[PDB]
């Protein structure tokens, strides 16, 4: 269902994007259980203290988003 | 059961203390290509003989600080150290490598340990396990 | 006793002193408030509420603290 | 000692059991992931609780954590 | 007027009764 | 009859005692006199200092809602200057680096157009761009 | 350290119970007690 | 130089000359009019 | 020559300039966080982490030396024009006992105006405490014009550093080769630069300085006195104040140095009419200390093959207990400039408190002594500034143990052996540290009890158990009989702080003896547990930074790290880095009451007024001997008497004074956000703040985030050190300048 370029609401509820949107830049079709992959404009707090930049892509479960685009 | 050559060394107070002989203490084994100056975790450089070495420290931490050192520092890689623990009564447990393939790289045979069949966010709420002795990671 | 007959012009006495470290300097700036022993200066304000609760005698003090003694017991 | 639990969003990018200093982790085969490879921690009694592996894990919350529990004097990490 | 040794002594022995109370319910609350 | 205890600077003994003495702030040699005389309308205290009342009266408007006014204006001025920069350069390659490297090109075509930053601020509102829904905010876990 | 109160001779011995005797035995009962191994 | 105008355009140098320009506004007005307490 | 230089390395343009971060490659990226402004102020200036070659690290530390100097010359420019223009140093010049040194002027805009005090003679000022106005007038400054010449060629020289800094990088940069030869650098500095320098300033001393100082003392006016040039154009005027310059220069070369000895004396003491040390005696002192670094120059060698060798002379002290000795140091000092940092730094930070130490007693500039105020914030500024230098090299020298340390090349040698026997030092340091802060402060604490109880009898004083300074009195009966006995052909003591008779000027002690009793027995020994508890700190930094048995791969994590996590039962503050940070406090501690011993005892037993009979009155009376040994005693008459002069300074010129004490007190206190707390909770109060902002569609694309650990530990030392420095400058600017 959710292709390239499909802006979608993160709605993992622990993840630093809930809520907030981002884009799918690839969907893996297998046997995964987290195969879709999407990328953020924000970053994360992941790092070590100190560091200038965080995460800004990550992987989740179809279920847990919202197409917008 | 333990065999090679001490590191050439002028001893330091930062070695073993009375835990060595009370609690447990560990060794680390490893051949060397050549005699060659390294240094101990406890302070100090110390030189390495060509063969066999042997080094005793108090904790496992130490033993594999000096692994990677081993491992990095050194352009004749050394992949073949062991690290043992060796308690006072005499007996001797091997602790690194496990199966003698390095962690980083999986291999057949292993079990899984510590491995939940859900994510973080999907944890008991603390108020329905209270008053019973377990943790919300515990179930 | 000495409080009530005066009450704007005397300290009241919150209790007596006994430190063997002191020295005699301190047991005369300590020895106030009209007594014969290095004494400190009650600053509670429990004088005041004896007095208008209708405290006016020591025996009835001492009643009262053995009262609290068996209530607590 | 304390507790290391890995959950089922790891990827399999090996980099915890790289970070860790005491060896408490291990990569054993999987089929969740597309390295098909899930961190595990067999040698827990070793553990001091440092975090590293935390520190290194990349997922949008840490696929594995790290629950300080009963110290010993290896989870103190003494050496007298 | 200002009490009397007697006085003291006599409180100093009723107080020793919610020692004993309280050494009692002290050993109750440990166990 | 309000305010019995603060009387009227032009009359107050202590004020008209110590204006005579006025310090010069400035390099003219009579700032302190024109002080005396701006400050004798006011109404000062017992040790002659002027008081500013606050309760909306207009006849102390002076006090407060003179410059109250003038400091929302400057306010709103910045801050809705401030934001349609931030949502201009939003769309662009390379956001972050527009915010330190200031586009004083486009910095100040958005400063000379502040001064009817309240009349933006009222359509922005009604046509329901100016604030966002709830459930199009990223928030944390409860 | 000299008082005109009544019984004024009592401060004299239990000031000193309280500031050596007391303290000494509560030490010495609990170090031996959060010591003592085994049994829980 | 194009460099000299995009160093010239960074944070920095922004913020100080616009707190200089607001801070000779206010110095040049206090000079000019001082001791304003209010609206009068 | 020796000579090696490459031509155009680096072109010079400005695009480089509009891309901040370049020199960082995590930084040049771009910012996604406003963790990046932080990294980018703070990774500027570390030359060594950017770039692995170290001639490039030469190359750069070479220009931006250039540019330091350049700053400092900048900085002496406009002081002296500073005080060309808007001092009243000709008017200061005629009449130097009766009007206040000034050289800063305030705008009237606000109300400020009312600091331009009356600082006498009609001028209106701002009252400067530094001392140039005493240095310009024994360098021979007469005239405003001179001063501006100074100046413009201060500024000159600015320019010209400016410009030496861009040849010697973007055209034309040394070599590693260049940078490397020790012993020429070390010829060159010892007899080009300290030497020449010093026989320099003797020659213009002797044409120049002591002309000018003797007519000006005599009671000639600045005016009348012949410009200082026209002494060297007609000798007849110098030959008449000094008559051995009739003999022109022949004596000198033929050894009859003895003729010379009128302008070139052994007097020793102080100056009677200026309070200053007499210049002759600096004469012989600076062309007799010229000839000692030419001499120690010629000493390695360099090209002709008549020379030491630093490396034979390293490898050649070796002893039983030392294995290899002096090995390998060589090399650790030629290849780390960290190294050479830490020892620089350790040397010259002790260097600028011996300064401090020894100007005080034997003050050398004319009306210096006589000027309190100048006198304590000399002293003060000078020690702070070794403080800080020495705790510089405590951190710098843990860098280059993390970084550039390398066990291949330190087996057996000093470094290694210090680095086996680490736990037997940093535990009788410990020991000595605690046996010091136990017996002393228990003196204090035990000397407060007793005079609390009202048993002064048992208190530890002059009256009281008495804890003599024995050696320190024998060692100033020895000094005060030097002259003549140890010292024949000296006239006087070396200072009168010894011992001696009391020299005052206009009324006013400029040096008289400094007696030493119970209190100072207890300051001197409170002193030396304060040091060598900083020293455990830096020691305990620089040693442990490879490694220790709680963390023992602590090189791997880096210098700069915040933690190794909560495990082990919890390792914050384990990097060097927070070694300093943790001995920072502690040399502020040490330093605020070593200030406050001078300070006290200077006004106390020293300053004060003579009256004509002889009669010394001291500006706190005689209260230092009763009161500083009890901790109230210092509450109270020290810092609650002496700060009424800076509490009472509203309304007046000292205005400004009394607000900064005020600034102090706060930023102190502010500083207590960043050290007390921790960044979750400013990152979870900025996660809902973000929230807000987001709310009114105005979040920032630069992520907002709460410092990082080692950010939040040096923005609260920075802001504590600051307040703390602070407000000891205001309150003691305000009590010396309030007390005549
Ligand atoms: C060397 C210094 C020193 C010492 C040892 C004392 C000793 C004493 N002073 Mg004293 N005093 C001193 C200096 C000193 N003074 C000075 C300099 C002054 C100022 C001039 C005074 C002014 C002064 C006054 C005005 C009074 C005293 C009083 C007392 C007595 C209080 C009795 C007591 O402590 O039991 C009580 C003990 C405690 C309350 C213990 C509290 C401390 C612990 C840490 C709290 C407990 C924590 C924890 C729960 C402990 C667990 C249990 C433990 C066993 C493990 C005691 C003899 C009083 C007195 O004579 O009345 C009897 C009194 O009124 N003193
Ligand atoms: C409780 C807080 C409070 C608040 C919010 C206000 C608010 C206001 N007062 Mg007010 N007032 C207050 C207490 C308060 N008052 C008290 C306690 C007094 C008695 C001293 C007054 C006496 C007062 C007067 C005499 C007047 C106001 C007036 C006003 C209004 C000014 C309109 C404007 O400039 O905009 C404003 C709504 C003015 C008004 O009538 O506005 C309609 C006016 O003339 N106030
Ligand atoms: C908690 C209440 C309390 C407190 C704080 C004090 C405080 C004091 N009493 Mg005191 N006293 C109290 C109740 C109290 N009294 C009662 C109820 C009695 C009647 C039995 C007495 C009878 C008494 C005498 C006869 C004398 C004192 C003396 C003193 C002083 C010496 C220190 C001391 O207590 O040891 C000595 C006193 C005792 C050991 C009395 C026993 C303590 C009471 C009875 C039990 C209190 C238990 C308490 C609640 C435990 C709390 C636990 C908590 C800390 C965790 C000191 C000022 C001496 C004095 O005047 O010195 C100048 C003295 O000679 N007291
Ligand atoms: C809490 C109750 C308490 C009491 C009742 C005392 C009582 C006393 N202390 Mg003390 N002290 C206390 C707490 C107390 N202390 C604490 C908490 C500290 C630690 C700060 C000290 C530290 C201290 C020091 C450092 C000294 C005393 C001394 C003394 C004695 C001085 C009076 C005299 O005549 O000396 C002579 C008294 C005797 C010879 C009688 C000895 C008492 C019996 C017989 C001992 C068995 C006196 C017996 C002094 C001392 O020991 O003098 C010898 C002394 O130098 N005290
Ligand atoms: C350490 C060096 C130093 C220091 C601390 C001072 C300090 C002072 N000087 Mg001074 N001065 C110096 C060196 C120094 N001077 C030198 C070397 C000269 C010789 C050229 C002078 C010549 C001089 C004169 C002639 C005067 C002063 C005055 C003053 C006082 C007023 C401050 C002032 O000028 O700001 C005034 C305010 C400004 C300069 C603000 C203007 C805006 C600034 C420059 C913003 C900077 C950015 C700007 C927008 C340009 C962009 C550059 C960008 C591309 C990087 C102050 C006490 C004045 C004084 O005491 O009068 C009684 C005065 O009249 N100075
Ligand atoms: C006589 C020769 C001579 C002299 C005077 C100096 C002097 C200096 N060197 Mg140096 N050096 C020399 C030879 C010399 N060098 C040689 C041969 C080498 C190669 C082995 C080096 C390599 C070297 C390095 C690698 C570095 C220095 C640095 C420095 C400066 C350290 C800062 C200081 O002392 O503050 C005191 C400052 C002053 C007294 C101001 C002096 C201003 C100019 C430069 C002095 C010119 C004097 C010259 C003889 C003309 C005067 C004669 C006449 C007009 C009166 C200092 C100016 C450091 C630096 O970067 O500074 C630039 C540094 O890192 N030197
Ligand atoms: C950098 C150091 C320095 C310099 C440049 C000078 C420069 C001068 N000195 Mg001189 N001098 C110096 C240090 C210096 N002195 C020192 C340290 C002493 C003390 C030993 C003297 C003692 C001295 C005497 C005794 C005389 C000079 C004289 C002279 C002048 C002529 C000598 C000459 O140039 O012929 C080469 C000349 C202005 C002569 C003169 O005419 O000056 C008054 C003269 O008679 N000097
Ligand atoms: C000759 C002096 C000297 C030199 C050349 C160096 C050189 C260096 N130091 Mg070092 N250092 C020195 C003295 C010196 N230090 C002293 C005296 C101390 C003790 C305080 C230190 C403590 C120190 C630490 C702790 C660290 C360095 C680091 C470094 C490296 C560059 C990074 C850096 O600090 O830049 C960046 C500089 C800054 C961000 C400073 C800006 C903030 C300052 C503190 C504000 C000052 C405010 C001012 C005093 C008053 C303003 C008031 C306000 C109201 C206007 C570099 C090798 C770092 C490193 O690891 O490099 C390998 C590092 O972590 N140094
Ligand atoms: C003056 C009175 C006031 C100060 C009194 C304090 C003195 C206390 C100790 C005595 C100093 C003895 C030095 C001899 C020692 C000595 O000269 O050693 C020299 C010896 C090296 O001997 P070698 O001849 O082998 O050395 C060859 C060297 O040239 C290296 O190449 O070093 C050692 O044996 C190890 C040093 C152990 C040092 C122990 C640590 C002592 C720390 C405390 C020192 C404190 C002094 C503080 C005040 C300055
Ligand atoms: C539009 C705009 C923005 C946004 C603005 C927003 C979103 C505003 C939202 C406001 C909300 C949600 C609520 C506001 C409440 C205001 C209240 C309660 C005002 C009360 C006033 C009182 C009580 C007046 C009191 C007395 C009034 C009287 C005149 C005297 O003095 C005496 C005195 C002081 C008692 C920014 C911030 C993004 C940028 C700006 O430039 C423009
Ligand atoms: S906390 Fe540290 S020791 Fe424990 S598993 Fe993680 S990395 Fe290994
Ligand atoms: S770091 Fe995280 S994602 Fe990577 S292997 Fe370990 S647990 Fe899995």
């Amino acid at each position: 269902a959710l292709n390239r370029g499909d802006k979608v609401r993160i709605k993992r509820t622990e993840s630093y994007w809930y809520g907030d949107v981002g884009t799918v830049a690839s969907v893996e079709k297998s046997g995964i259980l987290y195969p879709v992959i999407v990328r953020f404009d924000r970053v994360n707090y992941n790092g070590f203290s100190g560091s200038a930049s965080g995460v800004n892509t990550n992987n989740f479960a179809e279920n847990e988003l919202e197409l917008v685009q | 059961e333990l065999s090679g050559q001490p590191p050439k060394f002028g001893g330091s107070t930062g070695g073993l203390l009375s835990k060595a002989n009370r609690e447990e203490k560990y060794a680390i084994t490893w051949t060397s290509a050549s005699e060659q100056v390294f240094e101990m975790p406890t302070g100090g450089a110390a030189i390495m003989n060509e063969g066999e070495n042997l080094l005793y420290l108090a904790r496992k931490e130490q033993c594999l600080a000096l692994g990677t050192q081993l491992r990095t520092k050194f352009k004749p890689k050394i992949q073949d150290y062991k690290i043992y623990r060796v308690y006072p009564s005499g007996e001797v447990q091997y602790l690194h490598p496990a199966d003698g393939v390095f962690p980083e790289k999986v291999n057949e045979g292993r079990e899984a340990q510590g491995t939940k069949t859900r994510r973080i966010g999907q944890n008991p709420e603390p108020v329905t396990i209270k008053f019973s002795g377990k943790a919300p990671y515990e179930v | 006793e000495q409080w009530i007959k005066d009450p704007l012009n005397i300290r009241p006495i919150a209790h007596a002193i006994w430190d063997p470290h002191f020295g005699e300097g301190a047991v005369n700036a300590f020895t106030q408030a009209g007594a014969s022993n290095p004494v400190n200066i009650a600053y509670s304000g429990v004088y005041h509420w004896f007095y208008t609760i209708g405290m006016t005698t020591n025996q009835e003090l001492y009643s009262g603290a053995v009262f609290l003694l068996v209530l607590a017991s | 000692s304390h507790s290391v639990k890995i959950y089922d969003t790891c990827i399999g990018c090996t980099q915890c059991v790289r970070a860790c200093p005491l060896d408490v982790l291990e990569m054993v085969p999987w089929d969740g992931c597309k390295a098909a490879q899930i961190a595990s921690s067999p040698r827990t009694e070793d553990c001091v609780g440092c975090k590293r592996c935390e520190t290194a894990c990349p997922t949008d919350f840490l696929s594995i954590r790290v629950y300080l529990g009963a110290e010993t004097t290896r989870s103190m990490g003494l050496a007298y | 007027m200002a009490l009397s040794d007697t006085q003291i002594l006599a409180a100093l022995v009723v107080a020793l009764l919610p020692a004993f109370l309280a050494f009692r319910l002290s050993t109750e609350l440990y166990k | 009859d309000d305010f019995a205890n603060l009387t009227p600077c032009s009359e107050n003994p202590a004020y008209l005692a110590k204006s005579k003495n006025f310090l010069n702030t400035t390099n003219d040699p009579n700032s302190g006199k024109i002080r005396a005389e701006r400050y004798a309308s006011a109404l000062c205290g017992p040790e002659g200092y002027p008081h500013l009342i606050v309760d909306g009266r207009f006849t102390h408007a002076g006090d407060f809602l003179i410059p109250s006014i003038l400091f929302l204006y400057i306010a709103g001025w910045i801050g809705w200057v401030g934001r349609s920069y931030l949502i201009e350069i939003r769309e662009s390659k390379n956001p972050e680096m527009q915010e330190v490297v200031i586009n004083v090109p486009l910095a100040i075509k958005k400063m000379l157009g502040g001064f009817l930053w309240p009349l933006a601020a009222v359509g922005e509102y009604t046509s329901g761009k100016l604030v966002m829904k709830d459930s199009e905010i990223p928030t944390s876990p409860r | 350290m000299d008082g005109s109160y009544a019984a004024s001779y009592l401060p004299w011995i239990l000031i000193p119970m309280v500031g050596w005797l007391f303290p000494a035995v509560t030490m010495g009962l609990l170090f031996i007690h959060i010591e003592s191994e085994g049994e829980g | 130089m194009d460099g000299l105008k995009s160093f010239l355009s960074t944070a920095p140098v922004m913020i100080m000359a616009l707190l200089t320009f607001t801070a000779g506004i206010l110095i040049e007005f206090n000079r000019f009019y001082p001791d304003l307490l209010f609206h009068p | 020559a020796k000579v090696s230089v490459d031509n155009n390395p680096v072109p010079t343009s400005f695009e480089k300039w509009g891309k901040p971060g370049h020199f960082d490659r995590t930084l040049a990226r771009g910012p996604k966080t406003t963790t990046w402004i932080w990294n980018l102020h703070a990774n500027a200036h570390d030359f060594d982490s950017q770039t692995s070659d170290l001639e490039d690290v030469s190359r750069k530390i070479f220009s931006a030396h250039f540019g330091h100097l350049a700053v400092v010359f900048v900085w002496l420019s406009g002081m002296y024009f500073h005080g060309a223009k808007f001092s009243n140093y000709e008017g200061w010049l005629a009449d130097p006992t009766h009007i206040k040194p000034s050289a800063q002027v305030v705008w009237p805009i606000v109300g400020q105006g009312i600091l331009n005090g009356d600082v006498g003679g009609g001028f209106h000022g701002i009252q400067i405490t530094s001392g140039l106005f005493y240095l310009w007038r024994a360098s021979g400054f007469t005239d405003s014009y001179q001063l501006y010449c100074t100046a413009i060629g201060g500024l000159v020289m600015a320019a010209l550093m400016l410009f030496a800094g861009w040849f010697h990088y973007h055209v034309k940069a040394p070599k590693l080769e260049w940078f490397q030869n020790v012993e020429s650098m070390m010829n060159h500095h010892l007899a080009g630069l300290l030497g020449l320098g010093s026989l320099g300033w003797a020659g213009h001393q002797i044409h120049v300085s002591m002309p000018i100082n003797k007519l000006l003392d005599a009671g000639v006016a600045p005016k009348d006195i012949p410009l200082p040039h026209e002494f060297i154009l007609e000798p007849s005027k110098m030959a008449e104040l000094y008559p051995s310059f009739a003999q022109g220069l022949t004596p000198f070369f033929t050894l009859n140095w003895g003729v010379y000895s009128d302008f070139l004396t052994f007097k020793g003491g102080l100056n009677p009419v200026t309070g200053g040390l007499w210049l002759s005696d600096t004469a012989h002192h600076h062309l007799a200390i010229a000839v000692l670094f030419i001499i120690a120059g010629h000493m390695y060698r360099t090209n002709w093959g008549i020379g030491h060798s630093m490396k034979e002379i390293l490898e050649a002290h070796k002893g039983p207990f030392t294995g290899e000795g002096h090995k390998g140091l060589y090399e650790i000092l030629t290849t780390s400039w960290h190294a050479q940092l830490a020892i620089n730094l350790a040397l010259l930070g002790s260097l600028t408190i011996i300064v401090a130490q020894h100007m005080y007693a034997m003050p050398p500039y004319p009306y210096q002594a006589i000027d309190y105020a100048t006198q304590l914030s000399l002293f003060t500024h000078h020690m702070w500034i070794g403080g800080f230098l020495i705790v510089g090299a405590g951190a710098h020298g843990a860098i280059f143990m993390v970084r550039d340390y390398d066990p291949a090349k330190n087996v057996n040698n000093l470094l290694d052996r210090m680095l086996r026997h680490r736990d037997a030092i940093i535990s009788h340091l410990n020991w000595v540290c605690i046996f010091l802060g136990f017996h002393s402060f228990g003196l204090y604490i035990h000397n407060d009890t007793m005079r609390a109880l009202g048993r002064p009898q048992d208190m530890f004083s002059d009256t009281a158990i008495q804890l003599q300074p024995i050696f320190a009195q024998w060692v100033q009966h020895l000094h005060t009989l030097a002259p003549g006995a140890t010292a024949p052909n000296a006239l006087a003591t070396a200072s009168y702080a010894f011992g001696g008779e009391t020299i005052a000027v206009a009324g006013k002690v400029a040096m008289m003896p400094i007696t030493l009793g119970t209190a100072d027995f207890m300051v001197h020994h409170i002193h030396a547990f304060t040091i060598h508890v900083t020293a455990l700190i830096l020691l305990k930094g620089v040693l442990y930074a490879r490694s220790s048995r709680l963390v023992p791969d602590k090189a791997n994590l880096g210098f700069r790290f915040p933690c190794d996590g909560p495990g082990r039962g919890g390792t914050c503050q384990v990097s060097g880095w927070d070694h300093v940070f943790l001995g920072l406090f502690w040399m502020y501690n040490s330093l605020s009451i070593v200030i406050f011993h001078f300070s006290w005892k200077m006004q106390s037993d020293v300053w004060g007024t003579v009256s004509p009979d002889g009669s010394v009155t001291h500006v706190t009376l005689g209260n230092f001997a009763q009161s500083a040994i009890t901790i109230n005693g210092w509450l109270r008459d020290f810092l609650w008497a002496q700060a009424a002069n800076v509490i009472n300074s509203y309304g007046s010129a000292l205005s400004a004074y009394g607000i900064m004490f005020l600034a102090g007190h706060f930023v102190f206190a502010f500083s207590l956000m960043f050290l007390f707390s921790g960044r979750g909770y400013w990152q979870e109060l900025i996660e809902s703040i973000v929230w807000a902002h987001n709310k009114l569609n105005v979040a920032p694309a630069i992520q907002p985030r709460a410092l990082s650990i080692i950010q939040g530990r040096a923005v609260g030392v920075a802001h504590y050190l600051l307040g703390g420095i602070v407000t000891t400058w205001a309150f003691f600017l305000a009590r010396s300048l309030s007390i005549g």
